[PDB]
């Protein structure tokens, strides 16, 4: 009686045609969660570009800045699950920027200008060192998403 | 589309939005709601250039491409009382310090 | 349609919608109709006001980047942290 | 009421030469040798009776999934993750031909009885028929819409049977390459293994719901079912044992070899000893000898013998 990771693709073997549409200013990394909940990096999309790709029903994707791992949205939410194509039409995955808090946006920029080695050189309140060092990552987001999921059910 | 503005006089800045189709008169009716000075006591500028009440914001040069929520366009404000006209004077914001070494 | 006055350390006055300003929980507490900041200068506080506007517009809307030049980034981090927005 | 028939297979040898999972074991038709294939990219040849290492055959650039012997026992064919098969001279260890054409891993291979043809199956969802003498591909069959797990010729080479993860077994006319018959169940789970029966009238098929079935494929008739083992993940070979009593033999994901009575379908022996999935088993052509092979946590071949 072992649970499987809740955030994983279902192994359907049922093809689904999808168009990844990068409507962000970032280089996008598509991340596919495999059948064991392990994230797999896919080829990146430059900004302003769209690409018709081959996936499957019940597979699970998310999208990150390929340079910094900042989280992006897809169809206004965090995860994307293809269904079966109806009447010969592709499914669209519209990848956009979130409205970041000013704080997170500021952290993104400082992080882009300062090497992690040097964060504690900066003349700012100690707690911002912890914030700068807390790089966005998928592991953290999977945790957060699961937690939000469990909150919604309970 | 929507245009996003900073109305500036002396050391006061008003953040407001409007339409490209909006008139300068309509814009002054906005400022009146905030500062309690009627349109006829207001003079609005784009840089050195006085704006006609009848013209629209788009006609004055205020486009959605150049008047964005994250980088709004500036409109100069100077008051008038009958035959007396206040000079347009907008005090600059402060300057950032020199960029720290660890960012260079 | 309600407006508030945020005053920078150098005495610049920023008149912004109450709703926009309430993005900051700090500003909410300080209001409980004008707010004076003792250490936030005018270049930084104008930038924060631009954020409020950007946040309100593009919440529920294609979304552009919020631009931040290197020269203002650190002071703006400090203000964002303090204001928690 | 006399006790049921039952062999008494007992371990005789363990062969520990491979450095990774062992994919397949096959006895030569002449009885003399065992061939083993491995994820370590090597084929090894052993004595069938003493398990005595004979030689290593090398040349594939990735893991090997299957081997098969020619009727005269002089040639081997291997199927590799490197997307080729190779035909090997068993005497010299030399690679005679590289069969190039599959666009993905080659999982399974077999010579026809005459041994002028090789049949192969791939992850690329195709079944290919090759010319042994020239190494040229003669046909490419659009066999399946999912990876191909097994390919077998019938007794005279006039048919091929293929199994797929698409949940189908399909019977092919060798000469035309056209499909004569497909068997689709209602439960269409991945078909992990298939081969024709000795008499050529039946197919033995494994599905990944812990089931072996014996089909009379021309009547669309399941004759027998064999259960009790564990098989939900790996593509595990199965055997007709005909030298003594009439048994079905298969590995299992619970690290046991299972032996069933073919007619009654009862389990009559489980062989214990392996410490990983037993992916392959083979039966000796003339004697009561079973070979079994296990995956990465074992890496060994076992030889078992019965009265
Ligand atoms: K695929």
């Amino acid at each position: 009686g072992r649970p499987r990771p809740v955030l994983r693709s279902v192994n359907s073997r049922e093809p689904s045609q999808v168009i990844f549409c990068n409507r962000s200013p970032r280089v996008v990394l598509p991340v596919w969660l495999n059948f064991d909940g392990e994230p797999q990096p896919y080829p990146t999309l430059p900004p302003g570009t769209g690409r018709r790709i081959h996936s499957y029903r019940g597979h699970l994707w998310l999208f990150r800045d390929a340079g910094t791992h900042d989280g992006l949205l897809v169809n206004q939410t965090e995860l994307f699950v293809p269904s079966l194509n109806v009447d010969g039409q592709p499914i669209f995955a519209n990848i956009t920027l979130p409205v970041y808090t000013l704080k997170e946006r500021c952290l993104q920029v400082v992080r882009s200008l300062v090497k992690p080695e040097n964060y504690r050189r900066l003349d700012i309140v100690r707690s911002l060192y912890e914030d700068l060092e807390d790089h966005p990552n998928v592991q953290k987001d999977l945790e957060r998403l699961t937690q939000e999921r469990i909150a919604h059910q309970r | 589309m929507d245009v996003f503005l900073m109305i500036r006089r002396h050391k006061t800045t008003i953040f407001t939005d409007a339409k490209e189709s909006s008139t300068v008169f309509e814009l002054k009716r906005i400022v009146e709601g905030i500062l309690k000075r009627p349109p006829d006591e207001q003079r609005l500028y784009k840089d050195d250039q006085l704006l006609d009440d009848g013209k629209t914001l788009g006609e004055c040069g205020f486009t959605s491409q150049t008047a964005r929520p994250q980088a709004p366009a500036t409109v100069g404000l100077a008051f008038r009382a009958d035959d007396t006209f206040e000079a347009l004077c907008i005090e600059p914001f402060s300057s950032p310090p020199e960029l720290p070494d660890v960012m260079k | 349609a309600m407006y508030v006055k945020l005053i920078s350390s150098d005495g610049h006055e920023f008149i912004v919608k109450r709703e926009h300003a309430l993005t900051s929980g700090t500003i909410k507490a300080m209001l409980s109709n004008e707010v004076n900041f003792r250490e936030i200068p005018s270049h930084v506080l104008s930038k924060v006001c631009m954020y409020f506007t950007y946040k309100v517009r593009y919440t529920n809307s294609e979304i552009p980047e919020f631009p931040i030049a290197p020269e203002i980034a650190l002071e703006l981090l400090m203000a964002a942290n303090f204001l928690d927005c | 009421l006399v006790p049921r028939g039952s062999p008494n297979y007992a371990l005789k040898f363990t062969l520990a030469g491979h450095t990774k999972a062992v994919s397949s074991v096959k006895f030569s038709p002449n009885g003399e040798w065992l061939a083993s294939s491995s994820a370590d990219k090597l084929i090894k040849i052993w004595g069938a009776y003493d398990g005595k290492f004979e030689k290593t055959i090398s040349g594939h650039k990735l893991g090997i999934s299957d081997v098969a012997w020619s009727s005269d026992s002089n040639l081997l064919v291997s199927a590799s993750d490197d997307k080729t098969l190779k035909i090997w001279d068993v005497s010299s260890g030399k690679c005679l031909k590289t069969l190039k054409g599959h666009s993905n891993y080659v999982f399974c291979c077999n010579f026809n009885p005459q041994s002028n043809l090789i049949v192969s199956g791939s992850f690329d969802e195709s079944v290919r028929i090759w010319d042994v003498k020239t190494g040229k591909c003669l046909k490419t069959l659009p066999a399946h819409s999912d990876p191909v797990s097994a390919v077998h010729f019938n007794r005279d080479g006039s048919l091929i049977v293929s199994s797929s993860y698409d949940g189908l077994c399909r019977i092919w006319d060798t000469a035309s390459g056209q499909c004569l018959k497909t068997l689709i169940d209602d439960d269409n789970p991945p078909v992990s293994f298939v081969k024709f029966s000795p008499n050529g009238k039946y197919i033995l098929a494994a599905t990944l719901d812990n089931t072996l079935k014996l089909w009379d494929y021309s009547k669309g008739k399941c004759l027998k079912t064999y259960t009790g083992h564990k098989n939900e993940k790996y593509c595990i070979f199965a055997n007709f044992s005909v030298t003594g009593g009439k048994w079905i033999v298969s590995g299992s994901e619970d690290n046991l070899v299972y032996i069933w009575n073919l007619q009654t379908k009862e389990i009559v022996q489980k062989l214990q000893g392996h410490t990983d999935v037993v992916i392959s088993t083979a039966c000796h052509p003339t004697e009561n000898i079973i070979a079994s092979a296990a995956l990465e946590n074992d890496k060994t071949i076992k030889l078992w013998k019965s009265d």
